């Protein structure tokens, strides 16, 4: 319910027991600027624009995240181990641009209302999984404290090939298939 | 003057998962003329503690967050810091912001194609602020115009689709009119029946 011209999270910090896994990123106007790799200890920028005059100390992330571990465990005890409630995810697939049979494009699969931040978004060409030409965003924050993740698949539209966003997440009984075709 | 800054959390003393989040929001209006820093500690989905700079101290929000706050508010040096993170962390990154993100423009690319329905497709643009208009013979149509919500691609680019209803006939010329900051002058695309 807050009005502003631009909203940034100079600190999306996320730590959770399952794993344990965490994430650190900075978002600006609803877009991911970078994420910090928590093993390779490195800032991973999402636009080469930022890799021009700007860096960020990946150590700061690891310090932040190590604290979250500290503070999490404390609140687990304090809460009498109230576990997260597995919500149910909203899934779409659309193209990045108008589709012309024969001319290259990208499928965007948008898995929304994700909680907890644990999910297996995979792609499917004619029902055999594709792993090459894929790439996803990190977890993107939203103001009711769920998340969204977006996976991408570069493809050549042809009246021959048909695609499915297989999304695995505990909120669901079985893995969701959103399915997509070109029009012939 | 070189790197971005962030906000710093604090030490407070079907598989199951426990999640903790910390979001350091900044909130901008009129450039750097109105800036609000919030600081949200979150257990699963429950926001439990918060430092909102329009307030000047920590506050719990669920019972759970109370010890966390009580403690921090006592610690004089933390406030000291957290009070000035709206100048240390928010205004800073907006300056580095003004010089990158907030200068990057991307010209949308307009395409008209059949359903009788008719879809003007505005693909790949940034910033978010766009205005699309249909026209039936140099004459604004609004009653037929039905849009999708704005589509965030999350590769720093947006799209929108903007449909128009038209019972067709010969002669009739339909035109999609798109204005957007990337542009010196508006784009128009016509479709001939």
């Amino acid at each position: 319910d807050i009005v502003a011209d631009h909203v940034a999270s100079y600190g999306v910090n996320l730590y959770q027991s399952y794993g344990p896994s965490g994430q650190y990123s900075h978002e600006f106007d609803g877009d991911e600027e970078f994420y910090v790799d928590l093993e390779r200890k490195e800032t991973v920028w999402q636009l080469p624009l930022f890799r021009r005059f700007r860096r960020f100390d990946p150590q700061f992330a690891l310090t932040n995240i190590a604290v979250l571990k500290h503070n999490l465990n404390i609140v687990i005890k304090r809460s009498n181990s109230t576990a997260a409630t597995n919500e149910v995810p909203e899934v779409t697939v659309f193209s990045k641009s108008p589709v012309t049979l024969g001319q290259p494009n990208t499928l965007i699969c948008l898995v929304d209302n994700i909680f907890p931040p644990v999910v297996n978004i995979t792609w499917l060409s004619n029902g055999h999984s594709v792993t090459e030409g894929v790439s996803e965003t990190s977890f993107l924050s939203k103001s009711d404290h769920s998340f969204f993740k977006i996976s991408y698949l570069t493809f050549l539209p042809s009246a021959d090939e048909i695609y499915d966003c297989k999304v695995e997440h505990w909120g669901l009984d079985e893995p969701l298939l959103k399915h997509w075709e070109p029009e012939i | 003057p070189q790197p971005e800054q962030p906000e710093q959390p604090f030490p407070q003393p079907s598989p199951e998962d426990f999640v903790y989040q910390f979001k350091g929001m900044c909130y901008f209006t009129n450039g750097t003329e109105r800036v609000r820093l919030v600081s949200r500690s979150i257990y699963n989905r429950e926001e439990i503690v918060r430092f909102d700079s329009d307030v000047g101290e920590f506050r719990a929000v669920t019972l759970l967050g109370l010890p966390a706050a009580e403690y921090w508010n006592s610690q004089k040096d933390i406030l000291e810091r957290k009070r000035a993170a709206v100048d240390r962390v928010c205004r800073h990154n907006y300056q580095l912001e003004l010089r990158t993100t907030l200068q990057r423009r991307v010209e949308p690319t307009v395409t008209i194609s059949p359903s009788n329905l008719l879809v003007c497709s505005v693909t790949d643009f940034y910033p978010a602020q766009i205005k699309v208009r249909w026209f039936r013979n140099d004459q604004e149509e609004t009653a037929g115009v039905v849009s999708t919500p704005l589509i965030r691609n999350g590769d720093w680019t947006f799209q929108i689709l903007v449909m128009l209803e038209m019972t067709p006939q010969r002669g009739d010329v339909y035109t999609c009119h798109v204005e957007h900051p990337s542009l010196q002058s508006p784009i128009t695309v016509e479709w001939r029946a």
